[PDB]
RNA sequence: CGAUGUCGGCUCAUCACAUCCUGGGGCUGAAGUAGGUCCCAAGGGUAUGGCUGUUCGCCAUUUAAAGUGGUACGCGAGCUGGGUUUAGAACGUCGUGAGACAGUUCGGUCCCUAUCUGCCGUGGGCGCUGGAGAACUGAGGGGGGCUGCUCCUAGUACGAGAGGACCGGAGUGGACGCAUCACUGGUGUUCGGGUUGUCAUGCCAAUGGCACUGCCCGGUAGCUAAAUGCGGAAGAGAUAAGUGCUGAAAGCAUCUAAGCACGAAACUUGCCCCGAGAUGAGUUCUCCCUGACCCUUUAAGGGUCCUGAAGGAACGUUGAAGACGACGACGUUGAUAGGCCGGGUGUGUAAGCGCAGCGAUGCGUUGAGCUAACCGGUACUAAUGAACCGUGAGGCUUAACCU
RNA sequence: AAUUCCUUGUCGGGUAAGUUCCGACCUGCACGAAUGGCGUAAUGAUGGCCAGGCUGUCUCCACCCGAGACUCAGUGAAAU
RNA sequence: ACACAGGUGGUCAGGUAGAGAAUACCAAGGCGCUUGAGAGAACUCGGGUGAAGGAACUAGGCAAAAUGGUGCCGUAACUUC
RNA sequence: AGGACCGAACCGACUAAUGUUGAAAAAUUAGCGGAUGACUUGUGGCUGGGGGUGAAAGGCCAAUCAAACCGGGAGAUAGCU
């Protein structure tokens, strides 16, 4: 269950290519209040849509 | 396996499950909005949702039904008397799912909760 | 669906009498001995009733000499011919399994008035 | 040629005599004919139809100028049927169902219903080994999958544990019980692939 | 649905009470039986002064199963006792004269005219 | 020997031919049936139990047959651990004795999170010489192949009889595999009901909590097998052993050296599935981009301004798709999900009231109430107007049409 | 026979089938009389076998509930 | 060795059923076990139910399943009574 | 009355499963035996290494016992690696 040689740093870093993350794209920029949220997302005013739902 | 099915586990048994499901109806009738994770508001919609539309009849074998499904007076109450003739005209879909980041503890993706005539 | 109903209502039989399970029923059905198609008389309480539409049943069961017979007719088939209640039953269950385990006198069931 | 239905729902047809058939009902639309391919300007005889309908807000503008270029309305899909020589399809036509106005077996082609990461038991009916007399973390795993030392490979083809359906599958000479000209329907008698909702590739029989 | 090691109960007056299956015959790996098939039989009790002996081996057709059977409609008759009767080792001939309890009729066939003529009923 | 775990069982197997069945034959001291023996053939198939630790065996009973071997007497980083081979103990025997016995009973820890190869699945990258979306052809690979019985031919051929055919045709079964939930059913701790103990909702009533879902009883959808559909083929090619036709070296003869025909479940096909990463990167169809300069080393070069198409990706509602990716549906021009309405099914006459009895309880309202996942509908909530990656006519040499 | 190699001795019961079990035969390789012989009611987390009840132990697995496994976020080993 | 499902002697011993200090629910009291959120694959652990059959499993009924209480009737071989 | 009976405290440790680099250098769970006695346990004392103690297994004597542990002879010796 254990291994046999030791692996290069080659192998390693091929291994983790795949683990590194990717970037959120592009936030939406609200109409009415022109600040950042992600999609689909309430501000952290309050906004969403426009309107003020939340305190 | 989970063809057809309907209904998440939410890791958890099922008598935790339907107390914390009735638990979370209650603090939803009272403090009129809640703020919780978005699969447990998902499930809350199909739960707070048939006691809005029994107690939309209002009547005394659907008052203790009412009190059947939530354990509490105050919220059969507040049920027949307030939340019958504000969602009178309202056919179904009474409450309104609003994502709002994340759970700075454990990133669990949270979600605002509401009443439609909240305001 | 609506396609499979309307092939379903298409064929569904007409005549289906209001026999609750419990009330003891006598069947008529087709029997070919050689090639004759006469009547066979299959009479017994009703102790399993299931209604799918044309997919519906009913489980007729007697004690034939002793070694009791269940049969679950399909009941819009055309194997059968003729239902009929000889006396109203009154459980309160639906599906009267428990009559399996007694026999004889503490298997009946009281009268439907 | 066949016709690309959508398989509906099982069902009984009762017969006079009092038999019961488990009878499947593939609805069949007017299958069009969008493109038919011929030796000298595509390499076989072969036709191209489709089906239903799909939202004129989602068919891409490739789909949808492939449509209407062909003459057709826009479909939903599309499949390639081989044509035995005898067969000349207009690029225009479409085919209806009373195809089968004369078989009595047709060959059901569609997905079977994926289950998922099943394992051995379920997959390859495998068995198991005893759930008591001392065993240990072995109710029901694979078990020797080989030789010692040589081969020293598990060999090619080595039956394991993977995705069980959700793959193309074909059943072969199911009998045709009726074809309804006026519902646009195929009632064949058995158990085709495919849950309701799926689509079926509908052949006349080979066998 | 009867397999080796069984205890069917025995639906003719040839002697035999309580016997036991011990192989089904008719191929390779035979698991089941439905009705109409032929069995090999051993005797665990007797009436005292019967046809067989206790400890025998001989051949029987299962007439009722507690499985019960399709009918080409979907009629399926379950029993309460899993029954066979008794036949002979090489002739195969039923050896009692008479049947108790009901037979079905799928039974029915050039093989088993005796079994179907000597049953009180058939279902 | 600074260690490769040693018999047997289970679970998986795979190969060989010196074949056990099924296929084809030649001879027979082969009438038929049943055979004997020999040649070709490995595609499939090849038993359940009793006793022992067993392999082996004997036995009972089937089967078409219950193959012979390898594969570390396959397989313990897969599984018992009965036997063998630890420490206890005893019997026979040996030894004065400690002890010993391929003699014997009784009892006795079987560890490991898989780096690499291998294998089963499934994805990201880039390639395929503009890009994107679809269908394909199929190089190549995999799967599958088993067979009993009954009847017709026909009690015919044969035989004195009993018995009993070859060849061919039909049905019904076993085993194995694929598919499905319409039927029969199982499950169905999310639906309905009964009921015990106890606690709580002030109390009666009605309900909820907790006791493996408290214990039962039914059961919807879904998944399922014992349930029901289907399969194995037919046919074609080239053949093996064998059979031949014509025919000479060898005036005859001769199945062969010239030529040709027949011949098996074996091989290539036919049936199902994967399949252009098939770098040999294929074929056809569709759609989209038709702008400016600036520079030096002029090149298939670099930089700037405008442009951002086709489409994809992201996000959200999700799915009879699913470990996560992936694949599919849908995003207001909307039924994707939840809700709601009508239904269906399930359970089996709710609550409250009235009557009847002393009372438990019954009766009327009542097939009532409640009803998850199913069905058909309804925008009531949630699926945002965008922003983001992708570009701006796609090299050279030859050849054919054009003028 | 906890002693018995030949030996699965032979005969009988039990089972369709019983190298184990029980009852006898004595041909005791190599039992045997206080390192006791042979009996024996009770008792045994003991040894061998049979039968009734019971059941997914099995023919043959199927579904369901939870804890892991799998995905995201935090901390983060090991034998080799 | 650890903020470790282990070990450690005395005293106090409520309610409802119960014979009981067992057991189930509770009061006073004290806690929710110092990682959570999903999804509901194989496979493993703790469990529930199961058609028809019932030891066929196997070294061996190992494990599970069943039997369970209070009062009465009744009870054999053998026996050291 | 009893080294009587069934059974919780308490003492154990018979079977199975889980763990076995675990929660634990022998445990948890479900069953199991004794449970007024040759019982069990608190607290203090005693027996010292060829010695103790032993309802006897070469067992136990500080996670170690066919002769403990710590220092010393001591850099024992080693035809062996
Ligand atoms: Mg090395
Ligand atoms: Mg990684
Ligand atoms: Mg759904
Ligand atoms: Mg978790
Ligand atoms: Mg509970
Ligand atoms: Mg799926
Ligand atoms: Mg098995
Ligand atoms: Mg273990
Ligand atoms: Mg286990
Ligand atoms: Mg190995
Ligand atoms: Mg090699
Ligand atoms: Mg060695
Ligand atoms: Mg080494
Ligand atoms: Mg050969
Ligand atoms: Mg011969
Ligand atoms: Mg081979
Ligand atoms: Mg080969
Ligand atoms: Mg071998
Ligand atoms: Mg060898
Ligand atoms: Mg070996
Ligand atoms: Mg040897
Ligand atoms: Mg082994
Ligand atoms: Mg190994
Ligand atoms: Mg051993
Ligand atoms: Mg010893
Ligand atoms: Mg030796
Ligand atoms: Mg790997
Ligand atoms: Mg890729
Ligand atoms: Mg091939
Ligand atoms: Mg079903
Ligand atoms: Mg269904
Ligand atoms: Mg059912
Ligand atoms: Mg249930
Ligand atoms: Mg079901
Ligand atoms: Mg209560
Ligand atoms: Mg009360
Ligand atoms: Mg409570
Ligand atoms: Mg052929
Ligand atoms: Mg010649
Ligand atoms: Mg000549
Ligand atoms: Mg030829
Ligand atoms: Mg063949
Ligand atoms: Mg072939
Ligand atoms: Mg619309
Ligand atoms: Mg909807
Ligand atoms: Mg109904
Ligand atoms: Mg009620
Ligand atoms: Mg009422
Ligand atoms: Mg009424
Ligand atoms: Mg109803
Ligand atoms: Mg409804
Ligand atoms: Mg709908
Ligand atoms: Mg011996
Ligand atoms: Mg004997
Ligand atoms: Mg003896
Ligand atoms: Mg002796
Ligand atoms: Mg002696
Ligand atoms: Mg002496
Ligand atoms: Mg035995
Ligand atoms: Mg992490
Ligand atoms: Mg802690
Ligand atoms: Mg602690
Ligand atoms: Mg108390
Ligand atoms: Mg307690
Ligand atoms: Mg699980
Ligand atoms: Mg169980
Ligand atoms: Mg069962
Ligand atoms: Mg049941
Ligand atoms: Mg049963
Ligand atoms: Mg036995
Ligand atoms: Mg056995
Ligand atoms: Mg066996
Ligand atoms: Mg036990
Ligand atoms: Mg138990
Ligand atoms: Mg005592
Ligand atoms: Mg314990
Ligand atoms: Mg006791
Ligand atoms: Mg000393
Ligand atoms: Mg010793
Ligand atoms: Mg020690
Ligand atoms: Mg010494
Ligand atoms: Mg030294
Ligand atoms: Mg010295």
């Amino acid at each position: 269950a254990v291994q046999q040689n030791k692996p290069t740093r080659s192998k390693r870093g091929m291994r983790r290519s795949h683990d590194a993350l990717t970037a959120v794209t592009s936030l939406s920029v609200d109409k009415t209040s022109g600040e950042k949220h992600l999609r689909h997302h309430i501000t952290a005013d309050g906004y969403y849509r426009g309107r003020k739902v939340i305190a | 396996m989970r063809h057809r099915k309907s209904g998440r586990q939410l890791n958890r048994n099922s008598s935790h499950r339907q107390a914390m499901f009735r638990n979370m109806a209650g603090s939803l009738v009272r403090h009129e909005i809640i703020k919780t994770t978005l699969p447990k508001a998902k499930e809350l919609r199909r739960v707070v949702e048939p006691l809005i539309t029994l107690a939309k009849t209002d009547s005394v074998a659907n008052r203790r039904l009412a009190f059947a499904r939530t354990r509490d007076n105050e919220i059969v109450a507040k049920l027949f008397n307030e939340l019958g003739p504000r969602f009178a005209s309202r056919a179904g879909g009474y409450t309104r799912i609003l994502k709002c980041g994340f759970r700075a503890g454990d990133n669990a993706p949270m979600a605002y909760i509401e009443l439609v005539d909240r305001s | 669906s609506n396609i499979i109903k309307q092939l379903e209502q298409e064929q569904m039989k007409q005549d289906v009498p209001s026999f609750r399970p419990g009330d003891t029923v006598e069947v008529k059905v087709w029997v070919v001995e050689g090639s004759k198609k006469r009547l066979q008389a299959f009479e017994g309480v009703v102790i399993a009733i299931r209604n799918r539409g044309l997919h519906s049943a009913f489980t007729v069961r007697k004690i034939s000499n002793g070694e009791g017979v269940e049969r679950v007719f399909q009941t819009h088939s055309p194997v059968v011919d003729s239902i009929s209640v000889k006396r109203r039953g009154a459980v309160r269950k639906a599906k009267l399994y428990y009559l399996r385990e007694r026999t004889g006198k503490a298997a009946r069931i009281k009268e439907r008035l | 040629i066949g016709l690309v239905g959508k398989k509906v729902g099982m069902t009984r047809i009762f017969t006079e005599d009092g038999v019961s058939i488990p009878v499947t009902v593939i609805e069949v639309e007017a299958n069009r004919v969008t493109q038919v391919k011929d030796l000298a300007n595509d390499g076989y005889r072969a036709i191209q139809v489709t089906t239903g309908a799909k939202k004129a807000n989602r068919v891409t503008k490739p789909e949808a100028g492939h449509f209407a270029k062909a003459g057709v309305e826009a479909g939903r899909g599309l499949w390639e049927f081989r044509l035995a020589e005898g067969e000349e399809f207009t690029v225009g036509q479409s085919i209806s169902v009373e195809l089968f106005a004369d078989v009595k077996k047709v060959d059901v082609t569609g997905t079977s219903k994926g289950k998922g990461f099943a394992g051995t038991v379920k997959r390859w009916n495998f068995r198991t080994q005893d759930a008591t007399h001392g065993n240990s973390l072995s109710h029901r795993v694979p078990g020797s999958i080989g030789q010692n030392q040589t081969p020293g490979k598990v060999f090619k083809g080595k039956k394991m544990a993977g995705q069980m359906g959700n793959e193309r599958v074909t059943v072969q000479s199911l009998d045709v019980v009726r074809v309804d000209a006026e519902r646009n329907l195929l009632l064949v008698k058995g158990a085709v692939p495919g849950a309701t909702g799926s689509d079926l590739i509908v052949k006349p029989a080979v066998k | 649905m009867i397999q080796e090691q069984t205890m069917l109960n025995v639906a003719d007056n040839s002697g035999a009470r309580r016997v036991m299956c011990i192989k089904v015959l008719g191929g390779s790996h035979r698991r089941y039986a439905g009705v109409g098939d032929i069995i090999k039989i051993t005797i665990k009790e007797a009436i005292p002064r019967g046809k067989v002996k206790k400890g025998d081996v001989l051949k029987a057709v299962v007439v009722r199963t507690k499985k019960g059977v399709r009918r080409p409609d979907g009629s399926v008759i379950r029993f309460d006792g899993n029954a066979c009767v008794l036949l002979n080792n090489n002739s195969e001939q039923p050896i009692g004269t008479r049947i108790f309890g009901p037979v079905t009729r799928e039974l029915r066939s050039e093989k088993f005219m005796k079994i179907i003529s000597l049953a009180p009923e058939v279902l």
